[PDB]
RNA sequence: GCGGAUUUAGCUCAGUUGGGAGAGCGCCAGACUGAAGAUCUGGAGGUCCUGUGUUCGAUCCACAGAAUUCGCACC
RNA sequence: UUUUUUUUUUUUUUUUUUUU
RNA sequence: CCGCAGAAGAAGCACCGGCUAACUCCGUGCCAGCAGCCGCGGUAAUACGGAGGGUGCAAGCGUUAAUCGGAAUUACUGGGCGUAAAGCGCACGCAGGCGGUUUGUUAAGUCAGAUGUGAAAUCCCCGGGCUCAACCUGGGAACUGCAUCUGAUACUGGCAA
RNA sequence: UACGGCCGCAAGGUUAAAACUCAAAUGAAUUGACGGGGGCCCGCACAAGCGGUGGAGCAUGUGGUUUAAUUCGAUGCAACGCGAAGAACCUUACCUGGUCUUGACAUCCACGGAAGUUUUCAGAGAUGAGAAUGUGCCUUCGGGAACCGUGAGACAGGUGC
């Protein structure tokens, strides 16, 4: 009966930040401005592999970009001209240069988030994903954590229906500010109203 | 749970009660007009539904309904018979499958088909 | 008054590589199933325990193309005979007359070898029985009639049945086109997919 | 290769003070193919938690029921506070006539020819309890042998 | 071949052969009231089935047509 | 197994679809 | 049956809840209305009432007058007495039901048989004649009882002890 | 429970029939209704007691006077000084009149513009009619900035519970 962020209210306990960054009084209103804008663009440049950490640092305005992704290769391009091209357009908002950086996703089973970009892929076959909903999340158990709970609410049905669907393949210690827990979403459709899944992934204890 | 209050009306949603008696013999039957009727002040303010009366020998006297579209139903004729009482009405016990004779019922409504009897418009 | 189609409709529902249309480029490619069939509802369908016997009913009522009548009048002498639902039913509808020469192969489809039967082009063993009910027993014969033995739509099916699985519980002549049933039909090896005995079960519900 | 069913349910929600509590059971059946047969109850906070707690007790030793071949030679009484009960043998060849109800607990092993339906009640908890207790009664043929021999 | 009565506000019907109308029920409403009722108030509803002519003026009349209906001329 | 500190308090309408 | 001439000449109703079975776009305000057990409508009506499509099925489709279905109930063949309903405060004797159980005996009922009835269309099985489904049918059987007798003895009743 | 009469001193006993009608429940076992129970308690519940609110006058919002005409929702424990902490520019109800329905605010292309300071007369405000004074930064003399325009197609919004 509660939702309740493990992730958020403990940055320095084995969850870091998706924004470390530094303004005074005055010069704070543009750098969150974009902070919306250089993320929106980022992700649907990523969407061909996700992004599951998507890290804005900003070591003098100018921004430090961090980004987490399954395949790098992608963004990299056939090396180097997407990497021009995005530190283009993520500098042009801001007015203040961007330093691309990458990282892979070791591993995607294991995730802080794309446990949820696996599962609402599915809905974009439009048939039957309950197929393959269970069974996405248990492959990716088997290659990592100690417990999981996942929660769709949505369309997902026909015509008029709106109804939501919870599902354990593991327990889940809900809050604890110690443990390797990971909270999380991802946001689909399918013609008739939103699919949006939530998860939490209780991989270790400590 | 007290079931001499409880039974009455409980959960149910068409609710069975319906009081339909006389017999004497069978329901389905013909009914001669007798004396036409208009009268009565009720809640459900009646428009133009001449609701009559029946010499049914029957041990009291009755009384049906109009049964179908069609304003002529006039007291000389003796249309048939058939159960299905709705709420609306008082004392009757009965409705009429009405266009026998010369008070003719369904008038050129297309949409009638088997339900009344009616033939093909412009295809 | 045998449905007439269309005839992928069926297939759409009732399933993949039906006999209805056995013989080219429809065949998977455009009956639907794992694209999504019933596009609204393909979300999240289901099933029901009785439901998933109707649908097979359905199978053998619209594979084999009989109506409801027969359904009924090949099961009221069921209750006569003395083997399992699928001889006392199932084996007939692969036997009928309609049904035994696509087997064979003088016609391609399922559909078109009803449509056949009726317009004359067979016989049994002399007999032009346009009754295509009527069912043919082992060891006595099917032919197709002189003036249309070879015949177009022969060569369609015995050219493309060459290719393909021809059982042994019937034999034929393939240039000279006649044959029979040479033992009864057997639910093993009937190659109908078919729970063969759900469609009597399905009266007891 | 087990195999793993539910049979039935609760609502199980009421009134109190106070405004509404409901909870999560389960009634399973688990069997393996030569033969063995059982069932399990369950509860949790979860549905599918009850399910599971149910099943993993349903899965304990599973009675090797007297089958020669496909079906089996006595009418072993299932005996309940009126159920009677008592299964019918068909003559190995038809199917499984028996009680959608019950039916699952003789799916599970693959018992091919056996008809009866729910007898002397309307509640399918009332055979399936009747039939597991009454099954462990059965006797073998070298024991109904024995019983008419040595 | 007769020609008479009833038809009125959404219902019932008072009563009306010329100055063109009437009560309760039901309907809606200003509040009290979450909404109603207790208490406390407000609005209507039609040119009397209708149409051509009368006539300074129609439900009314002359006159035709509709609905409820009547027994006799009907065979 | 003495258990009268006053008797009464109008109808509604709550009620998150559905096969499992 | 065999050549021309043309797919030519041959179909539709319930309806669409949920029961076997397909759903929505809209209407009128417990209006008008189906009313079978259920369920629908109390300005957001999945089938009331209109319409779009499609469905079950195809000389068919819903539904109706009765009554058993499913459902176990008048129970020699088939039964429930804490329940629906359910050993009636109570038993003076008059008829009636059960009359203690075995020997030597008996076969009327018991049971099996031989022979008669049930010519012909049964029910239940095959073989066939029409092109054939049907239809037209022929062949194979099963009929408790009752008759007339041959037996076999464990009961039912008797006979002597 | 009667409509023939078996008995009874009359009332009734006793057969338990039947016109017709009509839709399921009796039993468990589980509730806990806010409960001057037995019992455990406990709190200005009550104590012992302290200061008072009240009658007349004052600051004041509904009802209700009926005023020309009246704005919501406020009506015990879940409501008080409303929201309004300024209902006479006031974050505008509302009574109105004066403008509009891309409206005040804000875009993507099309042709073009340098941006503003100062009074005079009108007008209730919105807005109307004039008179003077001004001309910026890159500078490819291209493209535009600050920054103002008119003309296109897309196109703007509100405490509604």
């Amino acid at each position: 009966g509660q939702k309740v962020h493990p992730n958020g209210i403990r940055l320095g306990i084995v969850k870091p930040w998706n924004s470390t960054w530094f303004a005074n009084t005055k010069e704070f209103a543009d750098n969150l401005d974009s902070d919306f804008k250089v993320r929106q663009y980022l992700t649907k440049e990523l969407a061909k592999a996700s992004v599951s950490r998507i890290v804005i640092e900003r070591p003098a305005k100018s921004i430090r970009v961090t980004i987490h992704t399954a395949r790098p290769g992608i963004v990299i391009g056939k090396k180097g001209e997407d990497v021009e091209k995005l530190r283009k357009v993520v500098a042009d908002i801001a007015g203040v240069p961007a330093q691309i950086n990458i990282a892979e996703v070791r591993k995607p089973e294991l995730d802080a988030k794309l446990v949820a970009d696996s599962i609402t892929s599915q809905l974009e076959r439009r048939v039957m994903f309950r197929r393959a909903m269970k069974r996405a999340v248990q492959n990716a158990m088997r290659l990592g954590a100690k417990g999981i709970k996942v929660e769709v609410s949505g369309r997902l049905g026909g015509a008029e229906i709106a109804r939501t669907e919870w599902y354990r393949e593991g327990r889940v210690p809900l809050h604890t500010l110690r443990a390797d827990i990971d909270y999380n979403t991802s946001e689909a459709h399918t013609t008739y109203g939103v699919i949006g899944v939530k998860v939490w992934i209780f991989k270790g204890e400590i | 749970a007290t079931v001499n209050q409880l039974v009455r009306k409980p959960r149910a949603r068409k609710v069975a009660k319906s009081n339909v008696p006389a017999l004497e013999a069978c329901p389905q039957k013909r009914g001669v007009c007798t004396r036409v009727y208009t009268t009565t002040p009720k809640k459900p303010n009646s428009a133009l539904r001449k609701v009559c009366r029946v010499r049914l020998t029957n041990g009291f006297e009755v009384t049906s309904y109009i049964g179908g579209e069609g304003h002529n139903l006039q007291e000389h004729s003796v249309i048939l018979i058939r159960g299905g009482r709705v709420k609306d009405l008082p004392g009757v016990r009965y409705h009429t499958v009405r266009g026998a004779l010369d008070c003719s019922g369904v008038k050129d409504r297309k949409q009638a088909r088997s339900k009344y009897g009616v033939k093909r418009p412009k295809a | 008054a045998r449905y007439l189609g269309p005839k992928l409709k069926l297939s759409r529902r009732e399933g993949t590589d039906l006999f209805l249309k056995s013989g080219v480029r429809a065949i998977d490619t455009k009956c639907k199933i794992e694209q999504a069939p019933g596009q609204h509802g393909a979300r999240k369908p289901r099933l029901s325990d009785y439901g998933v016997q109707l649908r097979e009913k359905q199978k053998v009522r619209r594979i084999y193309g009989v109506l409801e009548r027969q359904f009924r009048n090949y099961y009221k002498e069921a209750a006569r005979l003395k083997g399992n639902t699928g001889e006392n039913l199932l084996a007939l509808l692969e036997g009928r007359l309609d049904n035994v020469v696509y087997r064979m192969g003088f016609g391609a489809t399922r559909a078109e070898a009803r449509q056949l039967v009726s317009h004359k082009a067979i016989m049994v063993n002399g007999r032009v029985v346009n009754i295509a009910s009527y069912q043919v027993s082992p060891n006595d014969v099917v032919s197709i009639r002189e003036k249309a033995k070879k015949q177009s739509r022969v060569k369609a099916a015995l050219e493309l049945a060459e290719q393909r699985e021809k059982p042994t519980w019937l034999e034929v002549d393939a240039g000279k086109m006649e044959g029979t049933f040479k033992r009864k039909p057997e639910r093993s090896d009937l190659s109908a997919d078919i729970n063969e005995h759900l469609i009597v079960e399905l009266y007891s519900k | 290769e087990l195999q793993e069913k539910l049979i039935a349910v609760n609502r199980v929600s009421k009134t109190v003070k106070g405004g509404r509590i409901f909870s999560f059971t389960a009634l399973t059946v688990v069997g393996d193919g030569n033969g063995r047969v059982g069932f399990g109850y369950g509860k949790a906070r979860e549905v599918p938690a009850a399910i599971q707690k149910a099943m993993e007790k349903a899965r304990r030793n599973m009675i090797n029921v007297a089958l020669n071949n496909g079906t089996l030679q006595h009418p072993v009484k299932g005996v309940h506070t009126g159920s009677r009960v008592f299964m019918q043998p068909a003559s190995e060849g038809t199917g499984i006539i028996a009680g959608g109800a019950m039916r699952a607990v003789l799916e599970v092993a693959g018992v091919h020819n056996v008809l009866a339906k729910a007898y002397g009640s309307t509640n399918p908890i009332n055979v399936v309890r009747a039939t597991i207790d009454g099954l462990e009664n059965m006797n073998s043929p070298e024991m109904v042998a024995a019983k008419r021999g040595k």
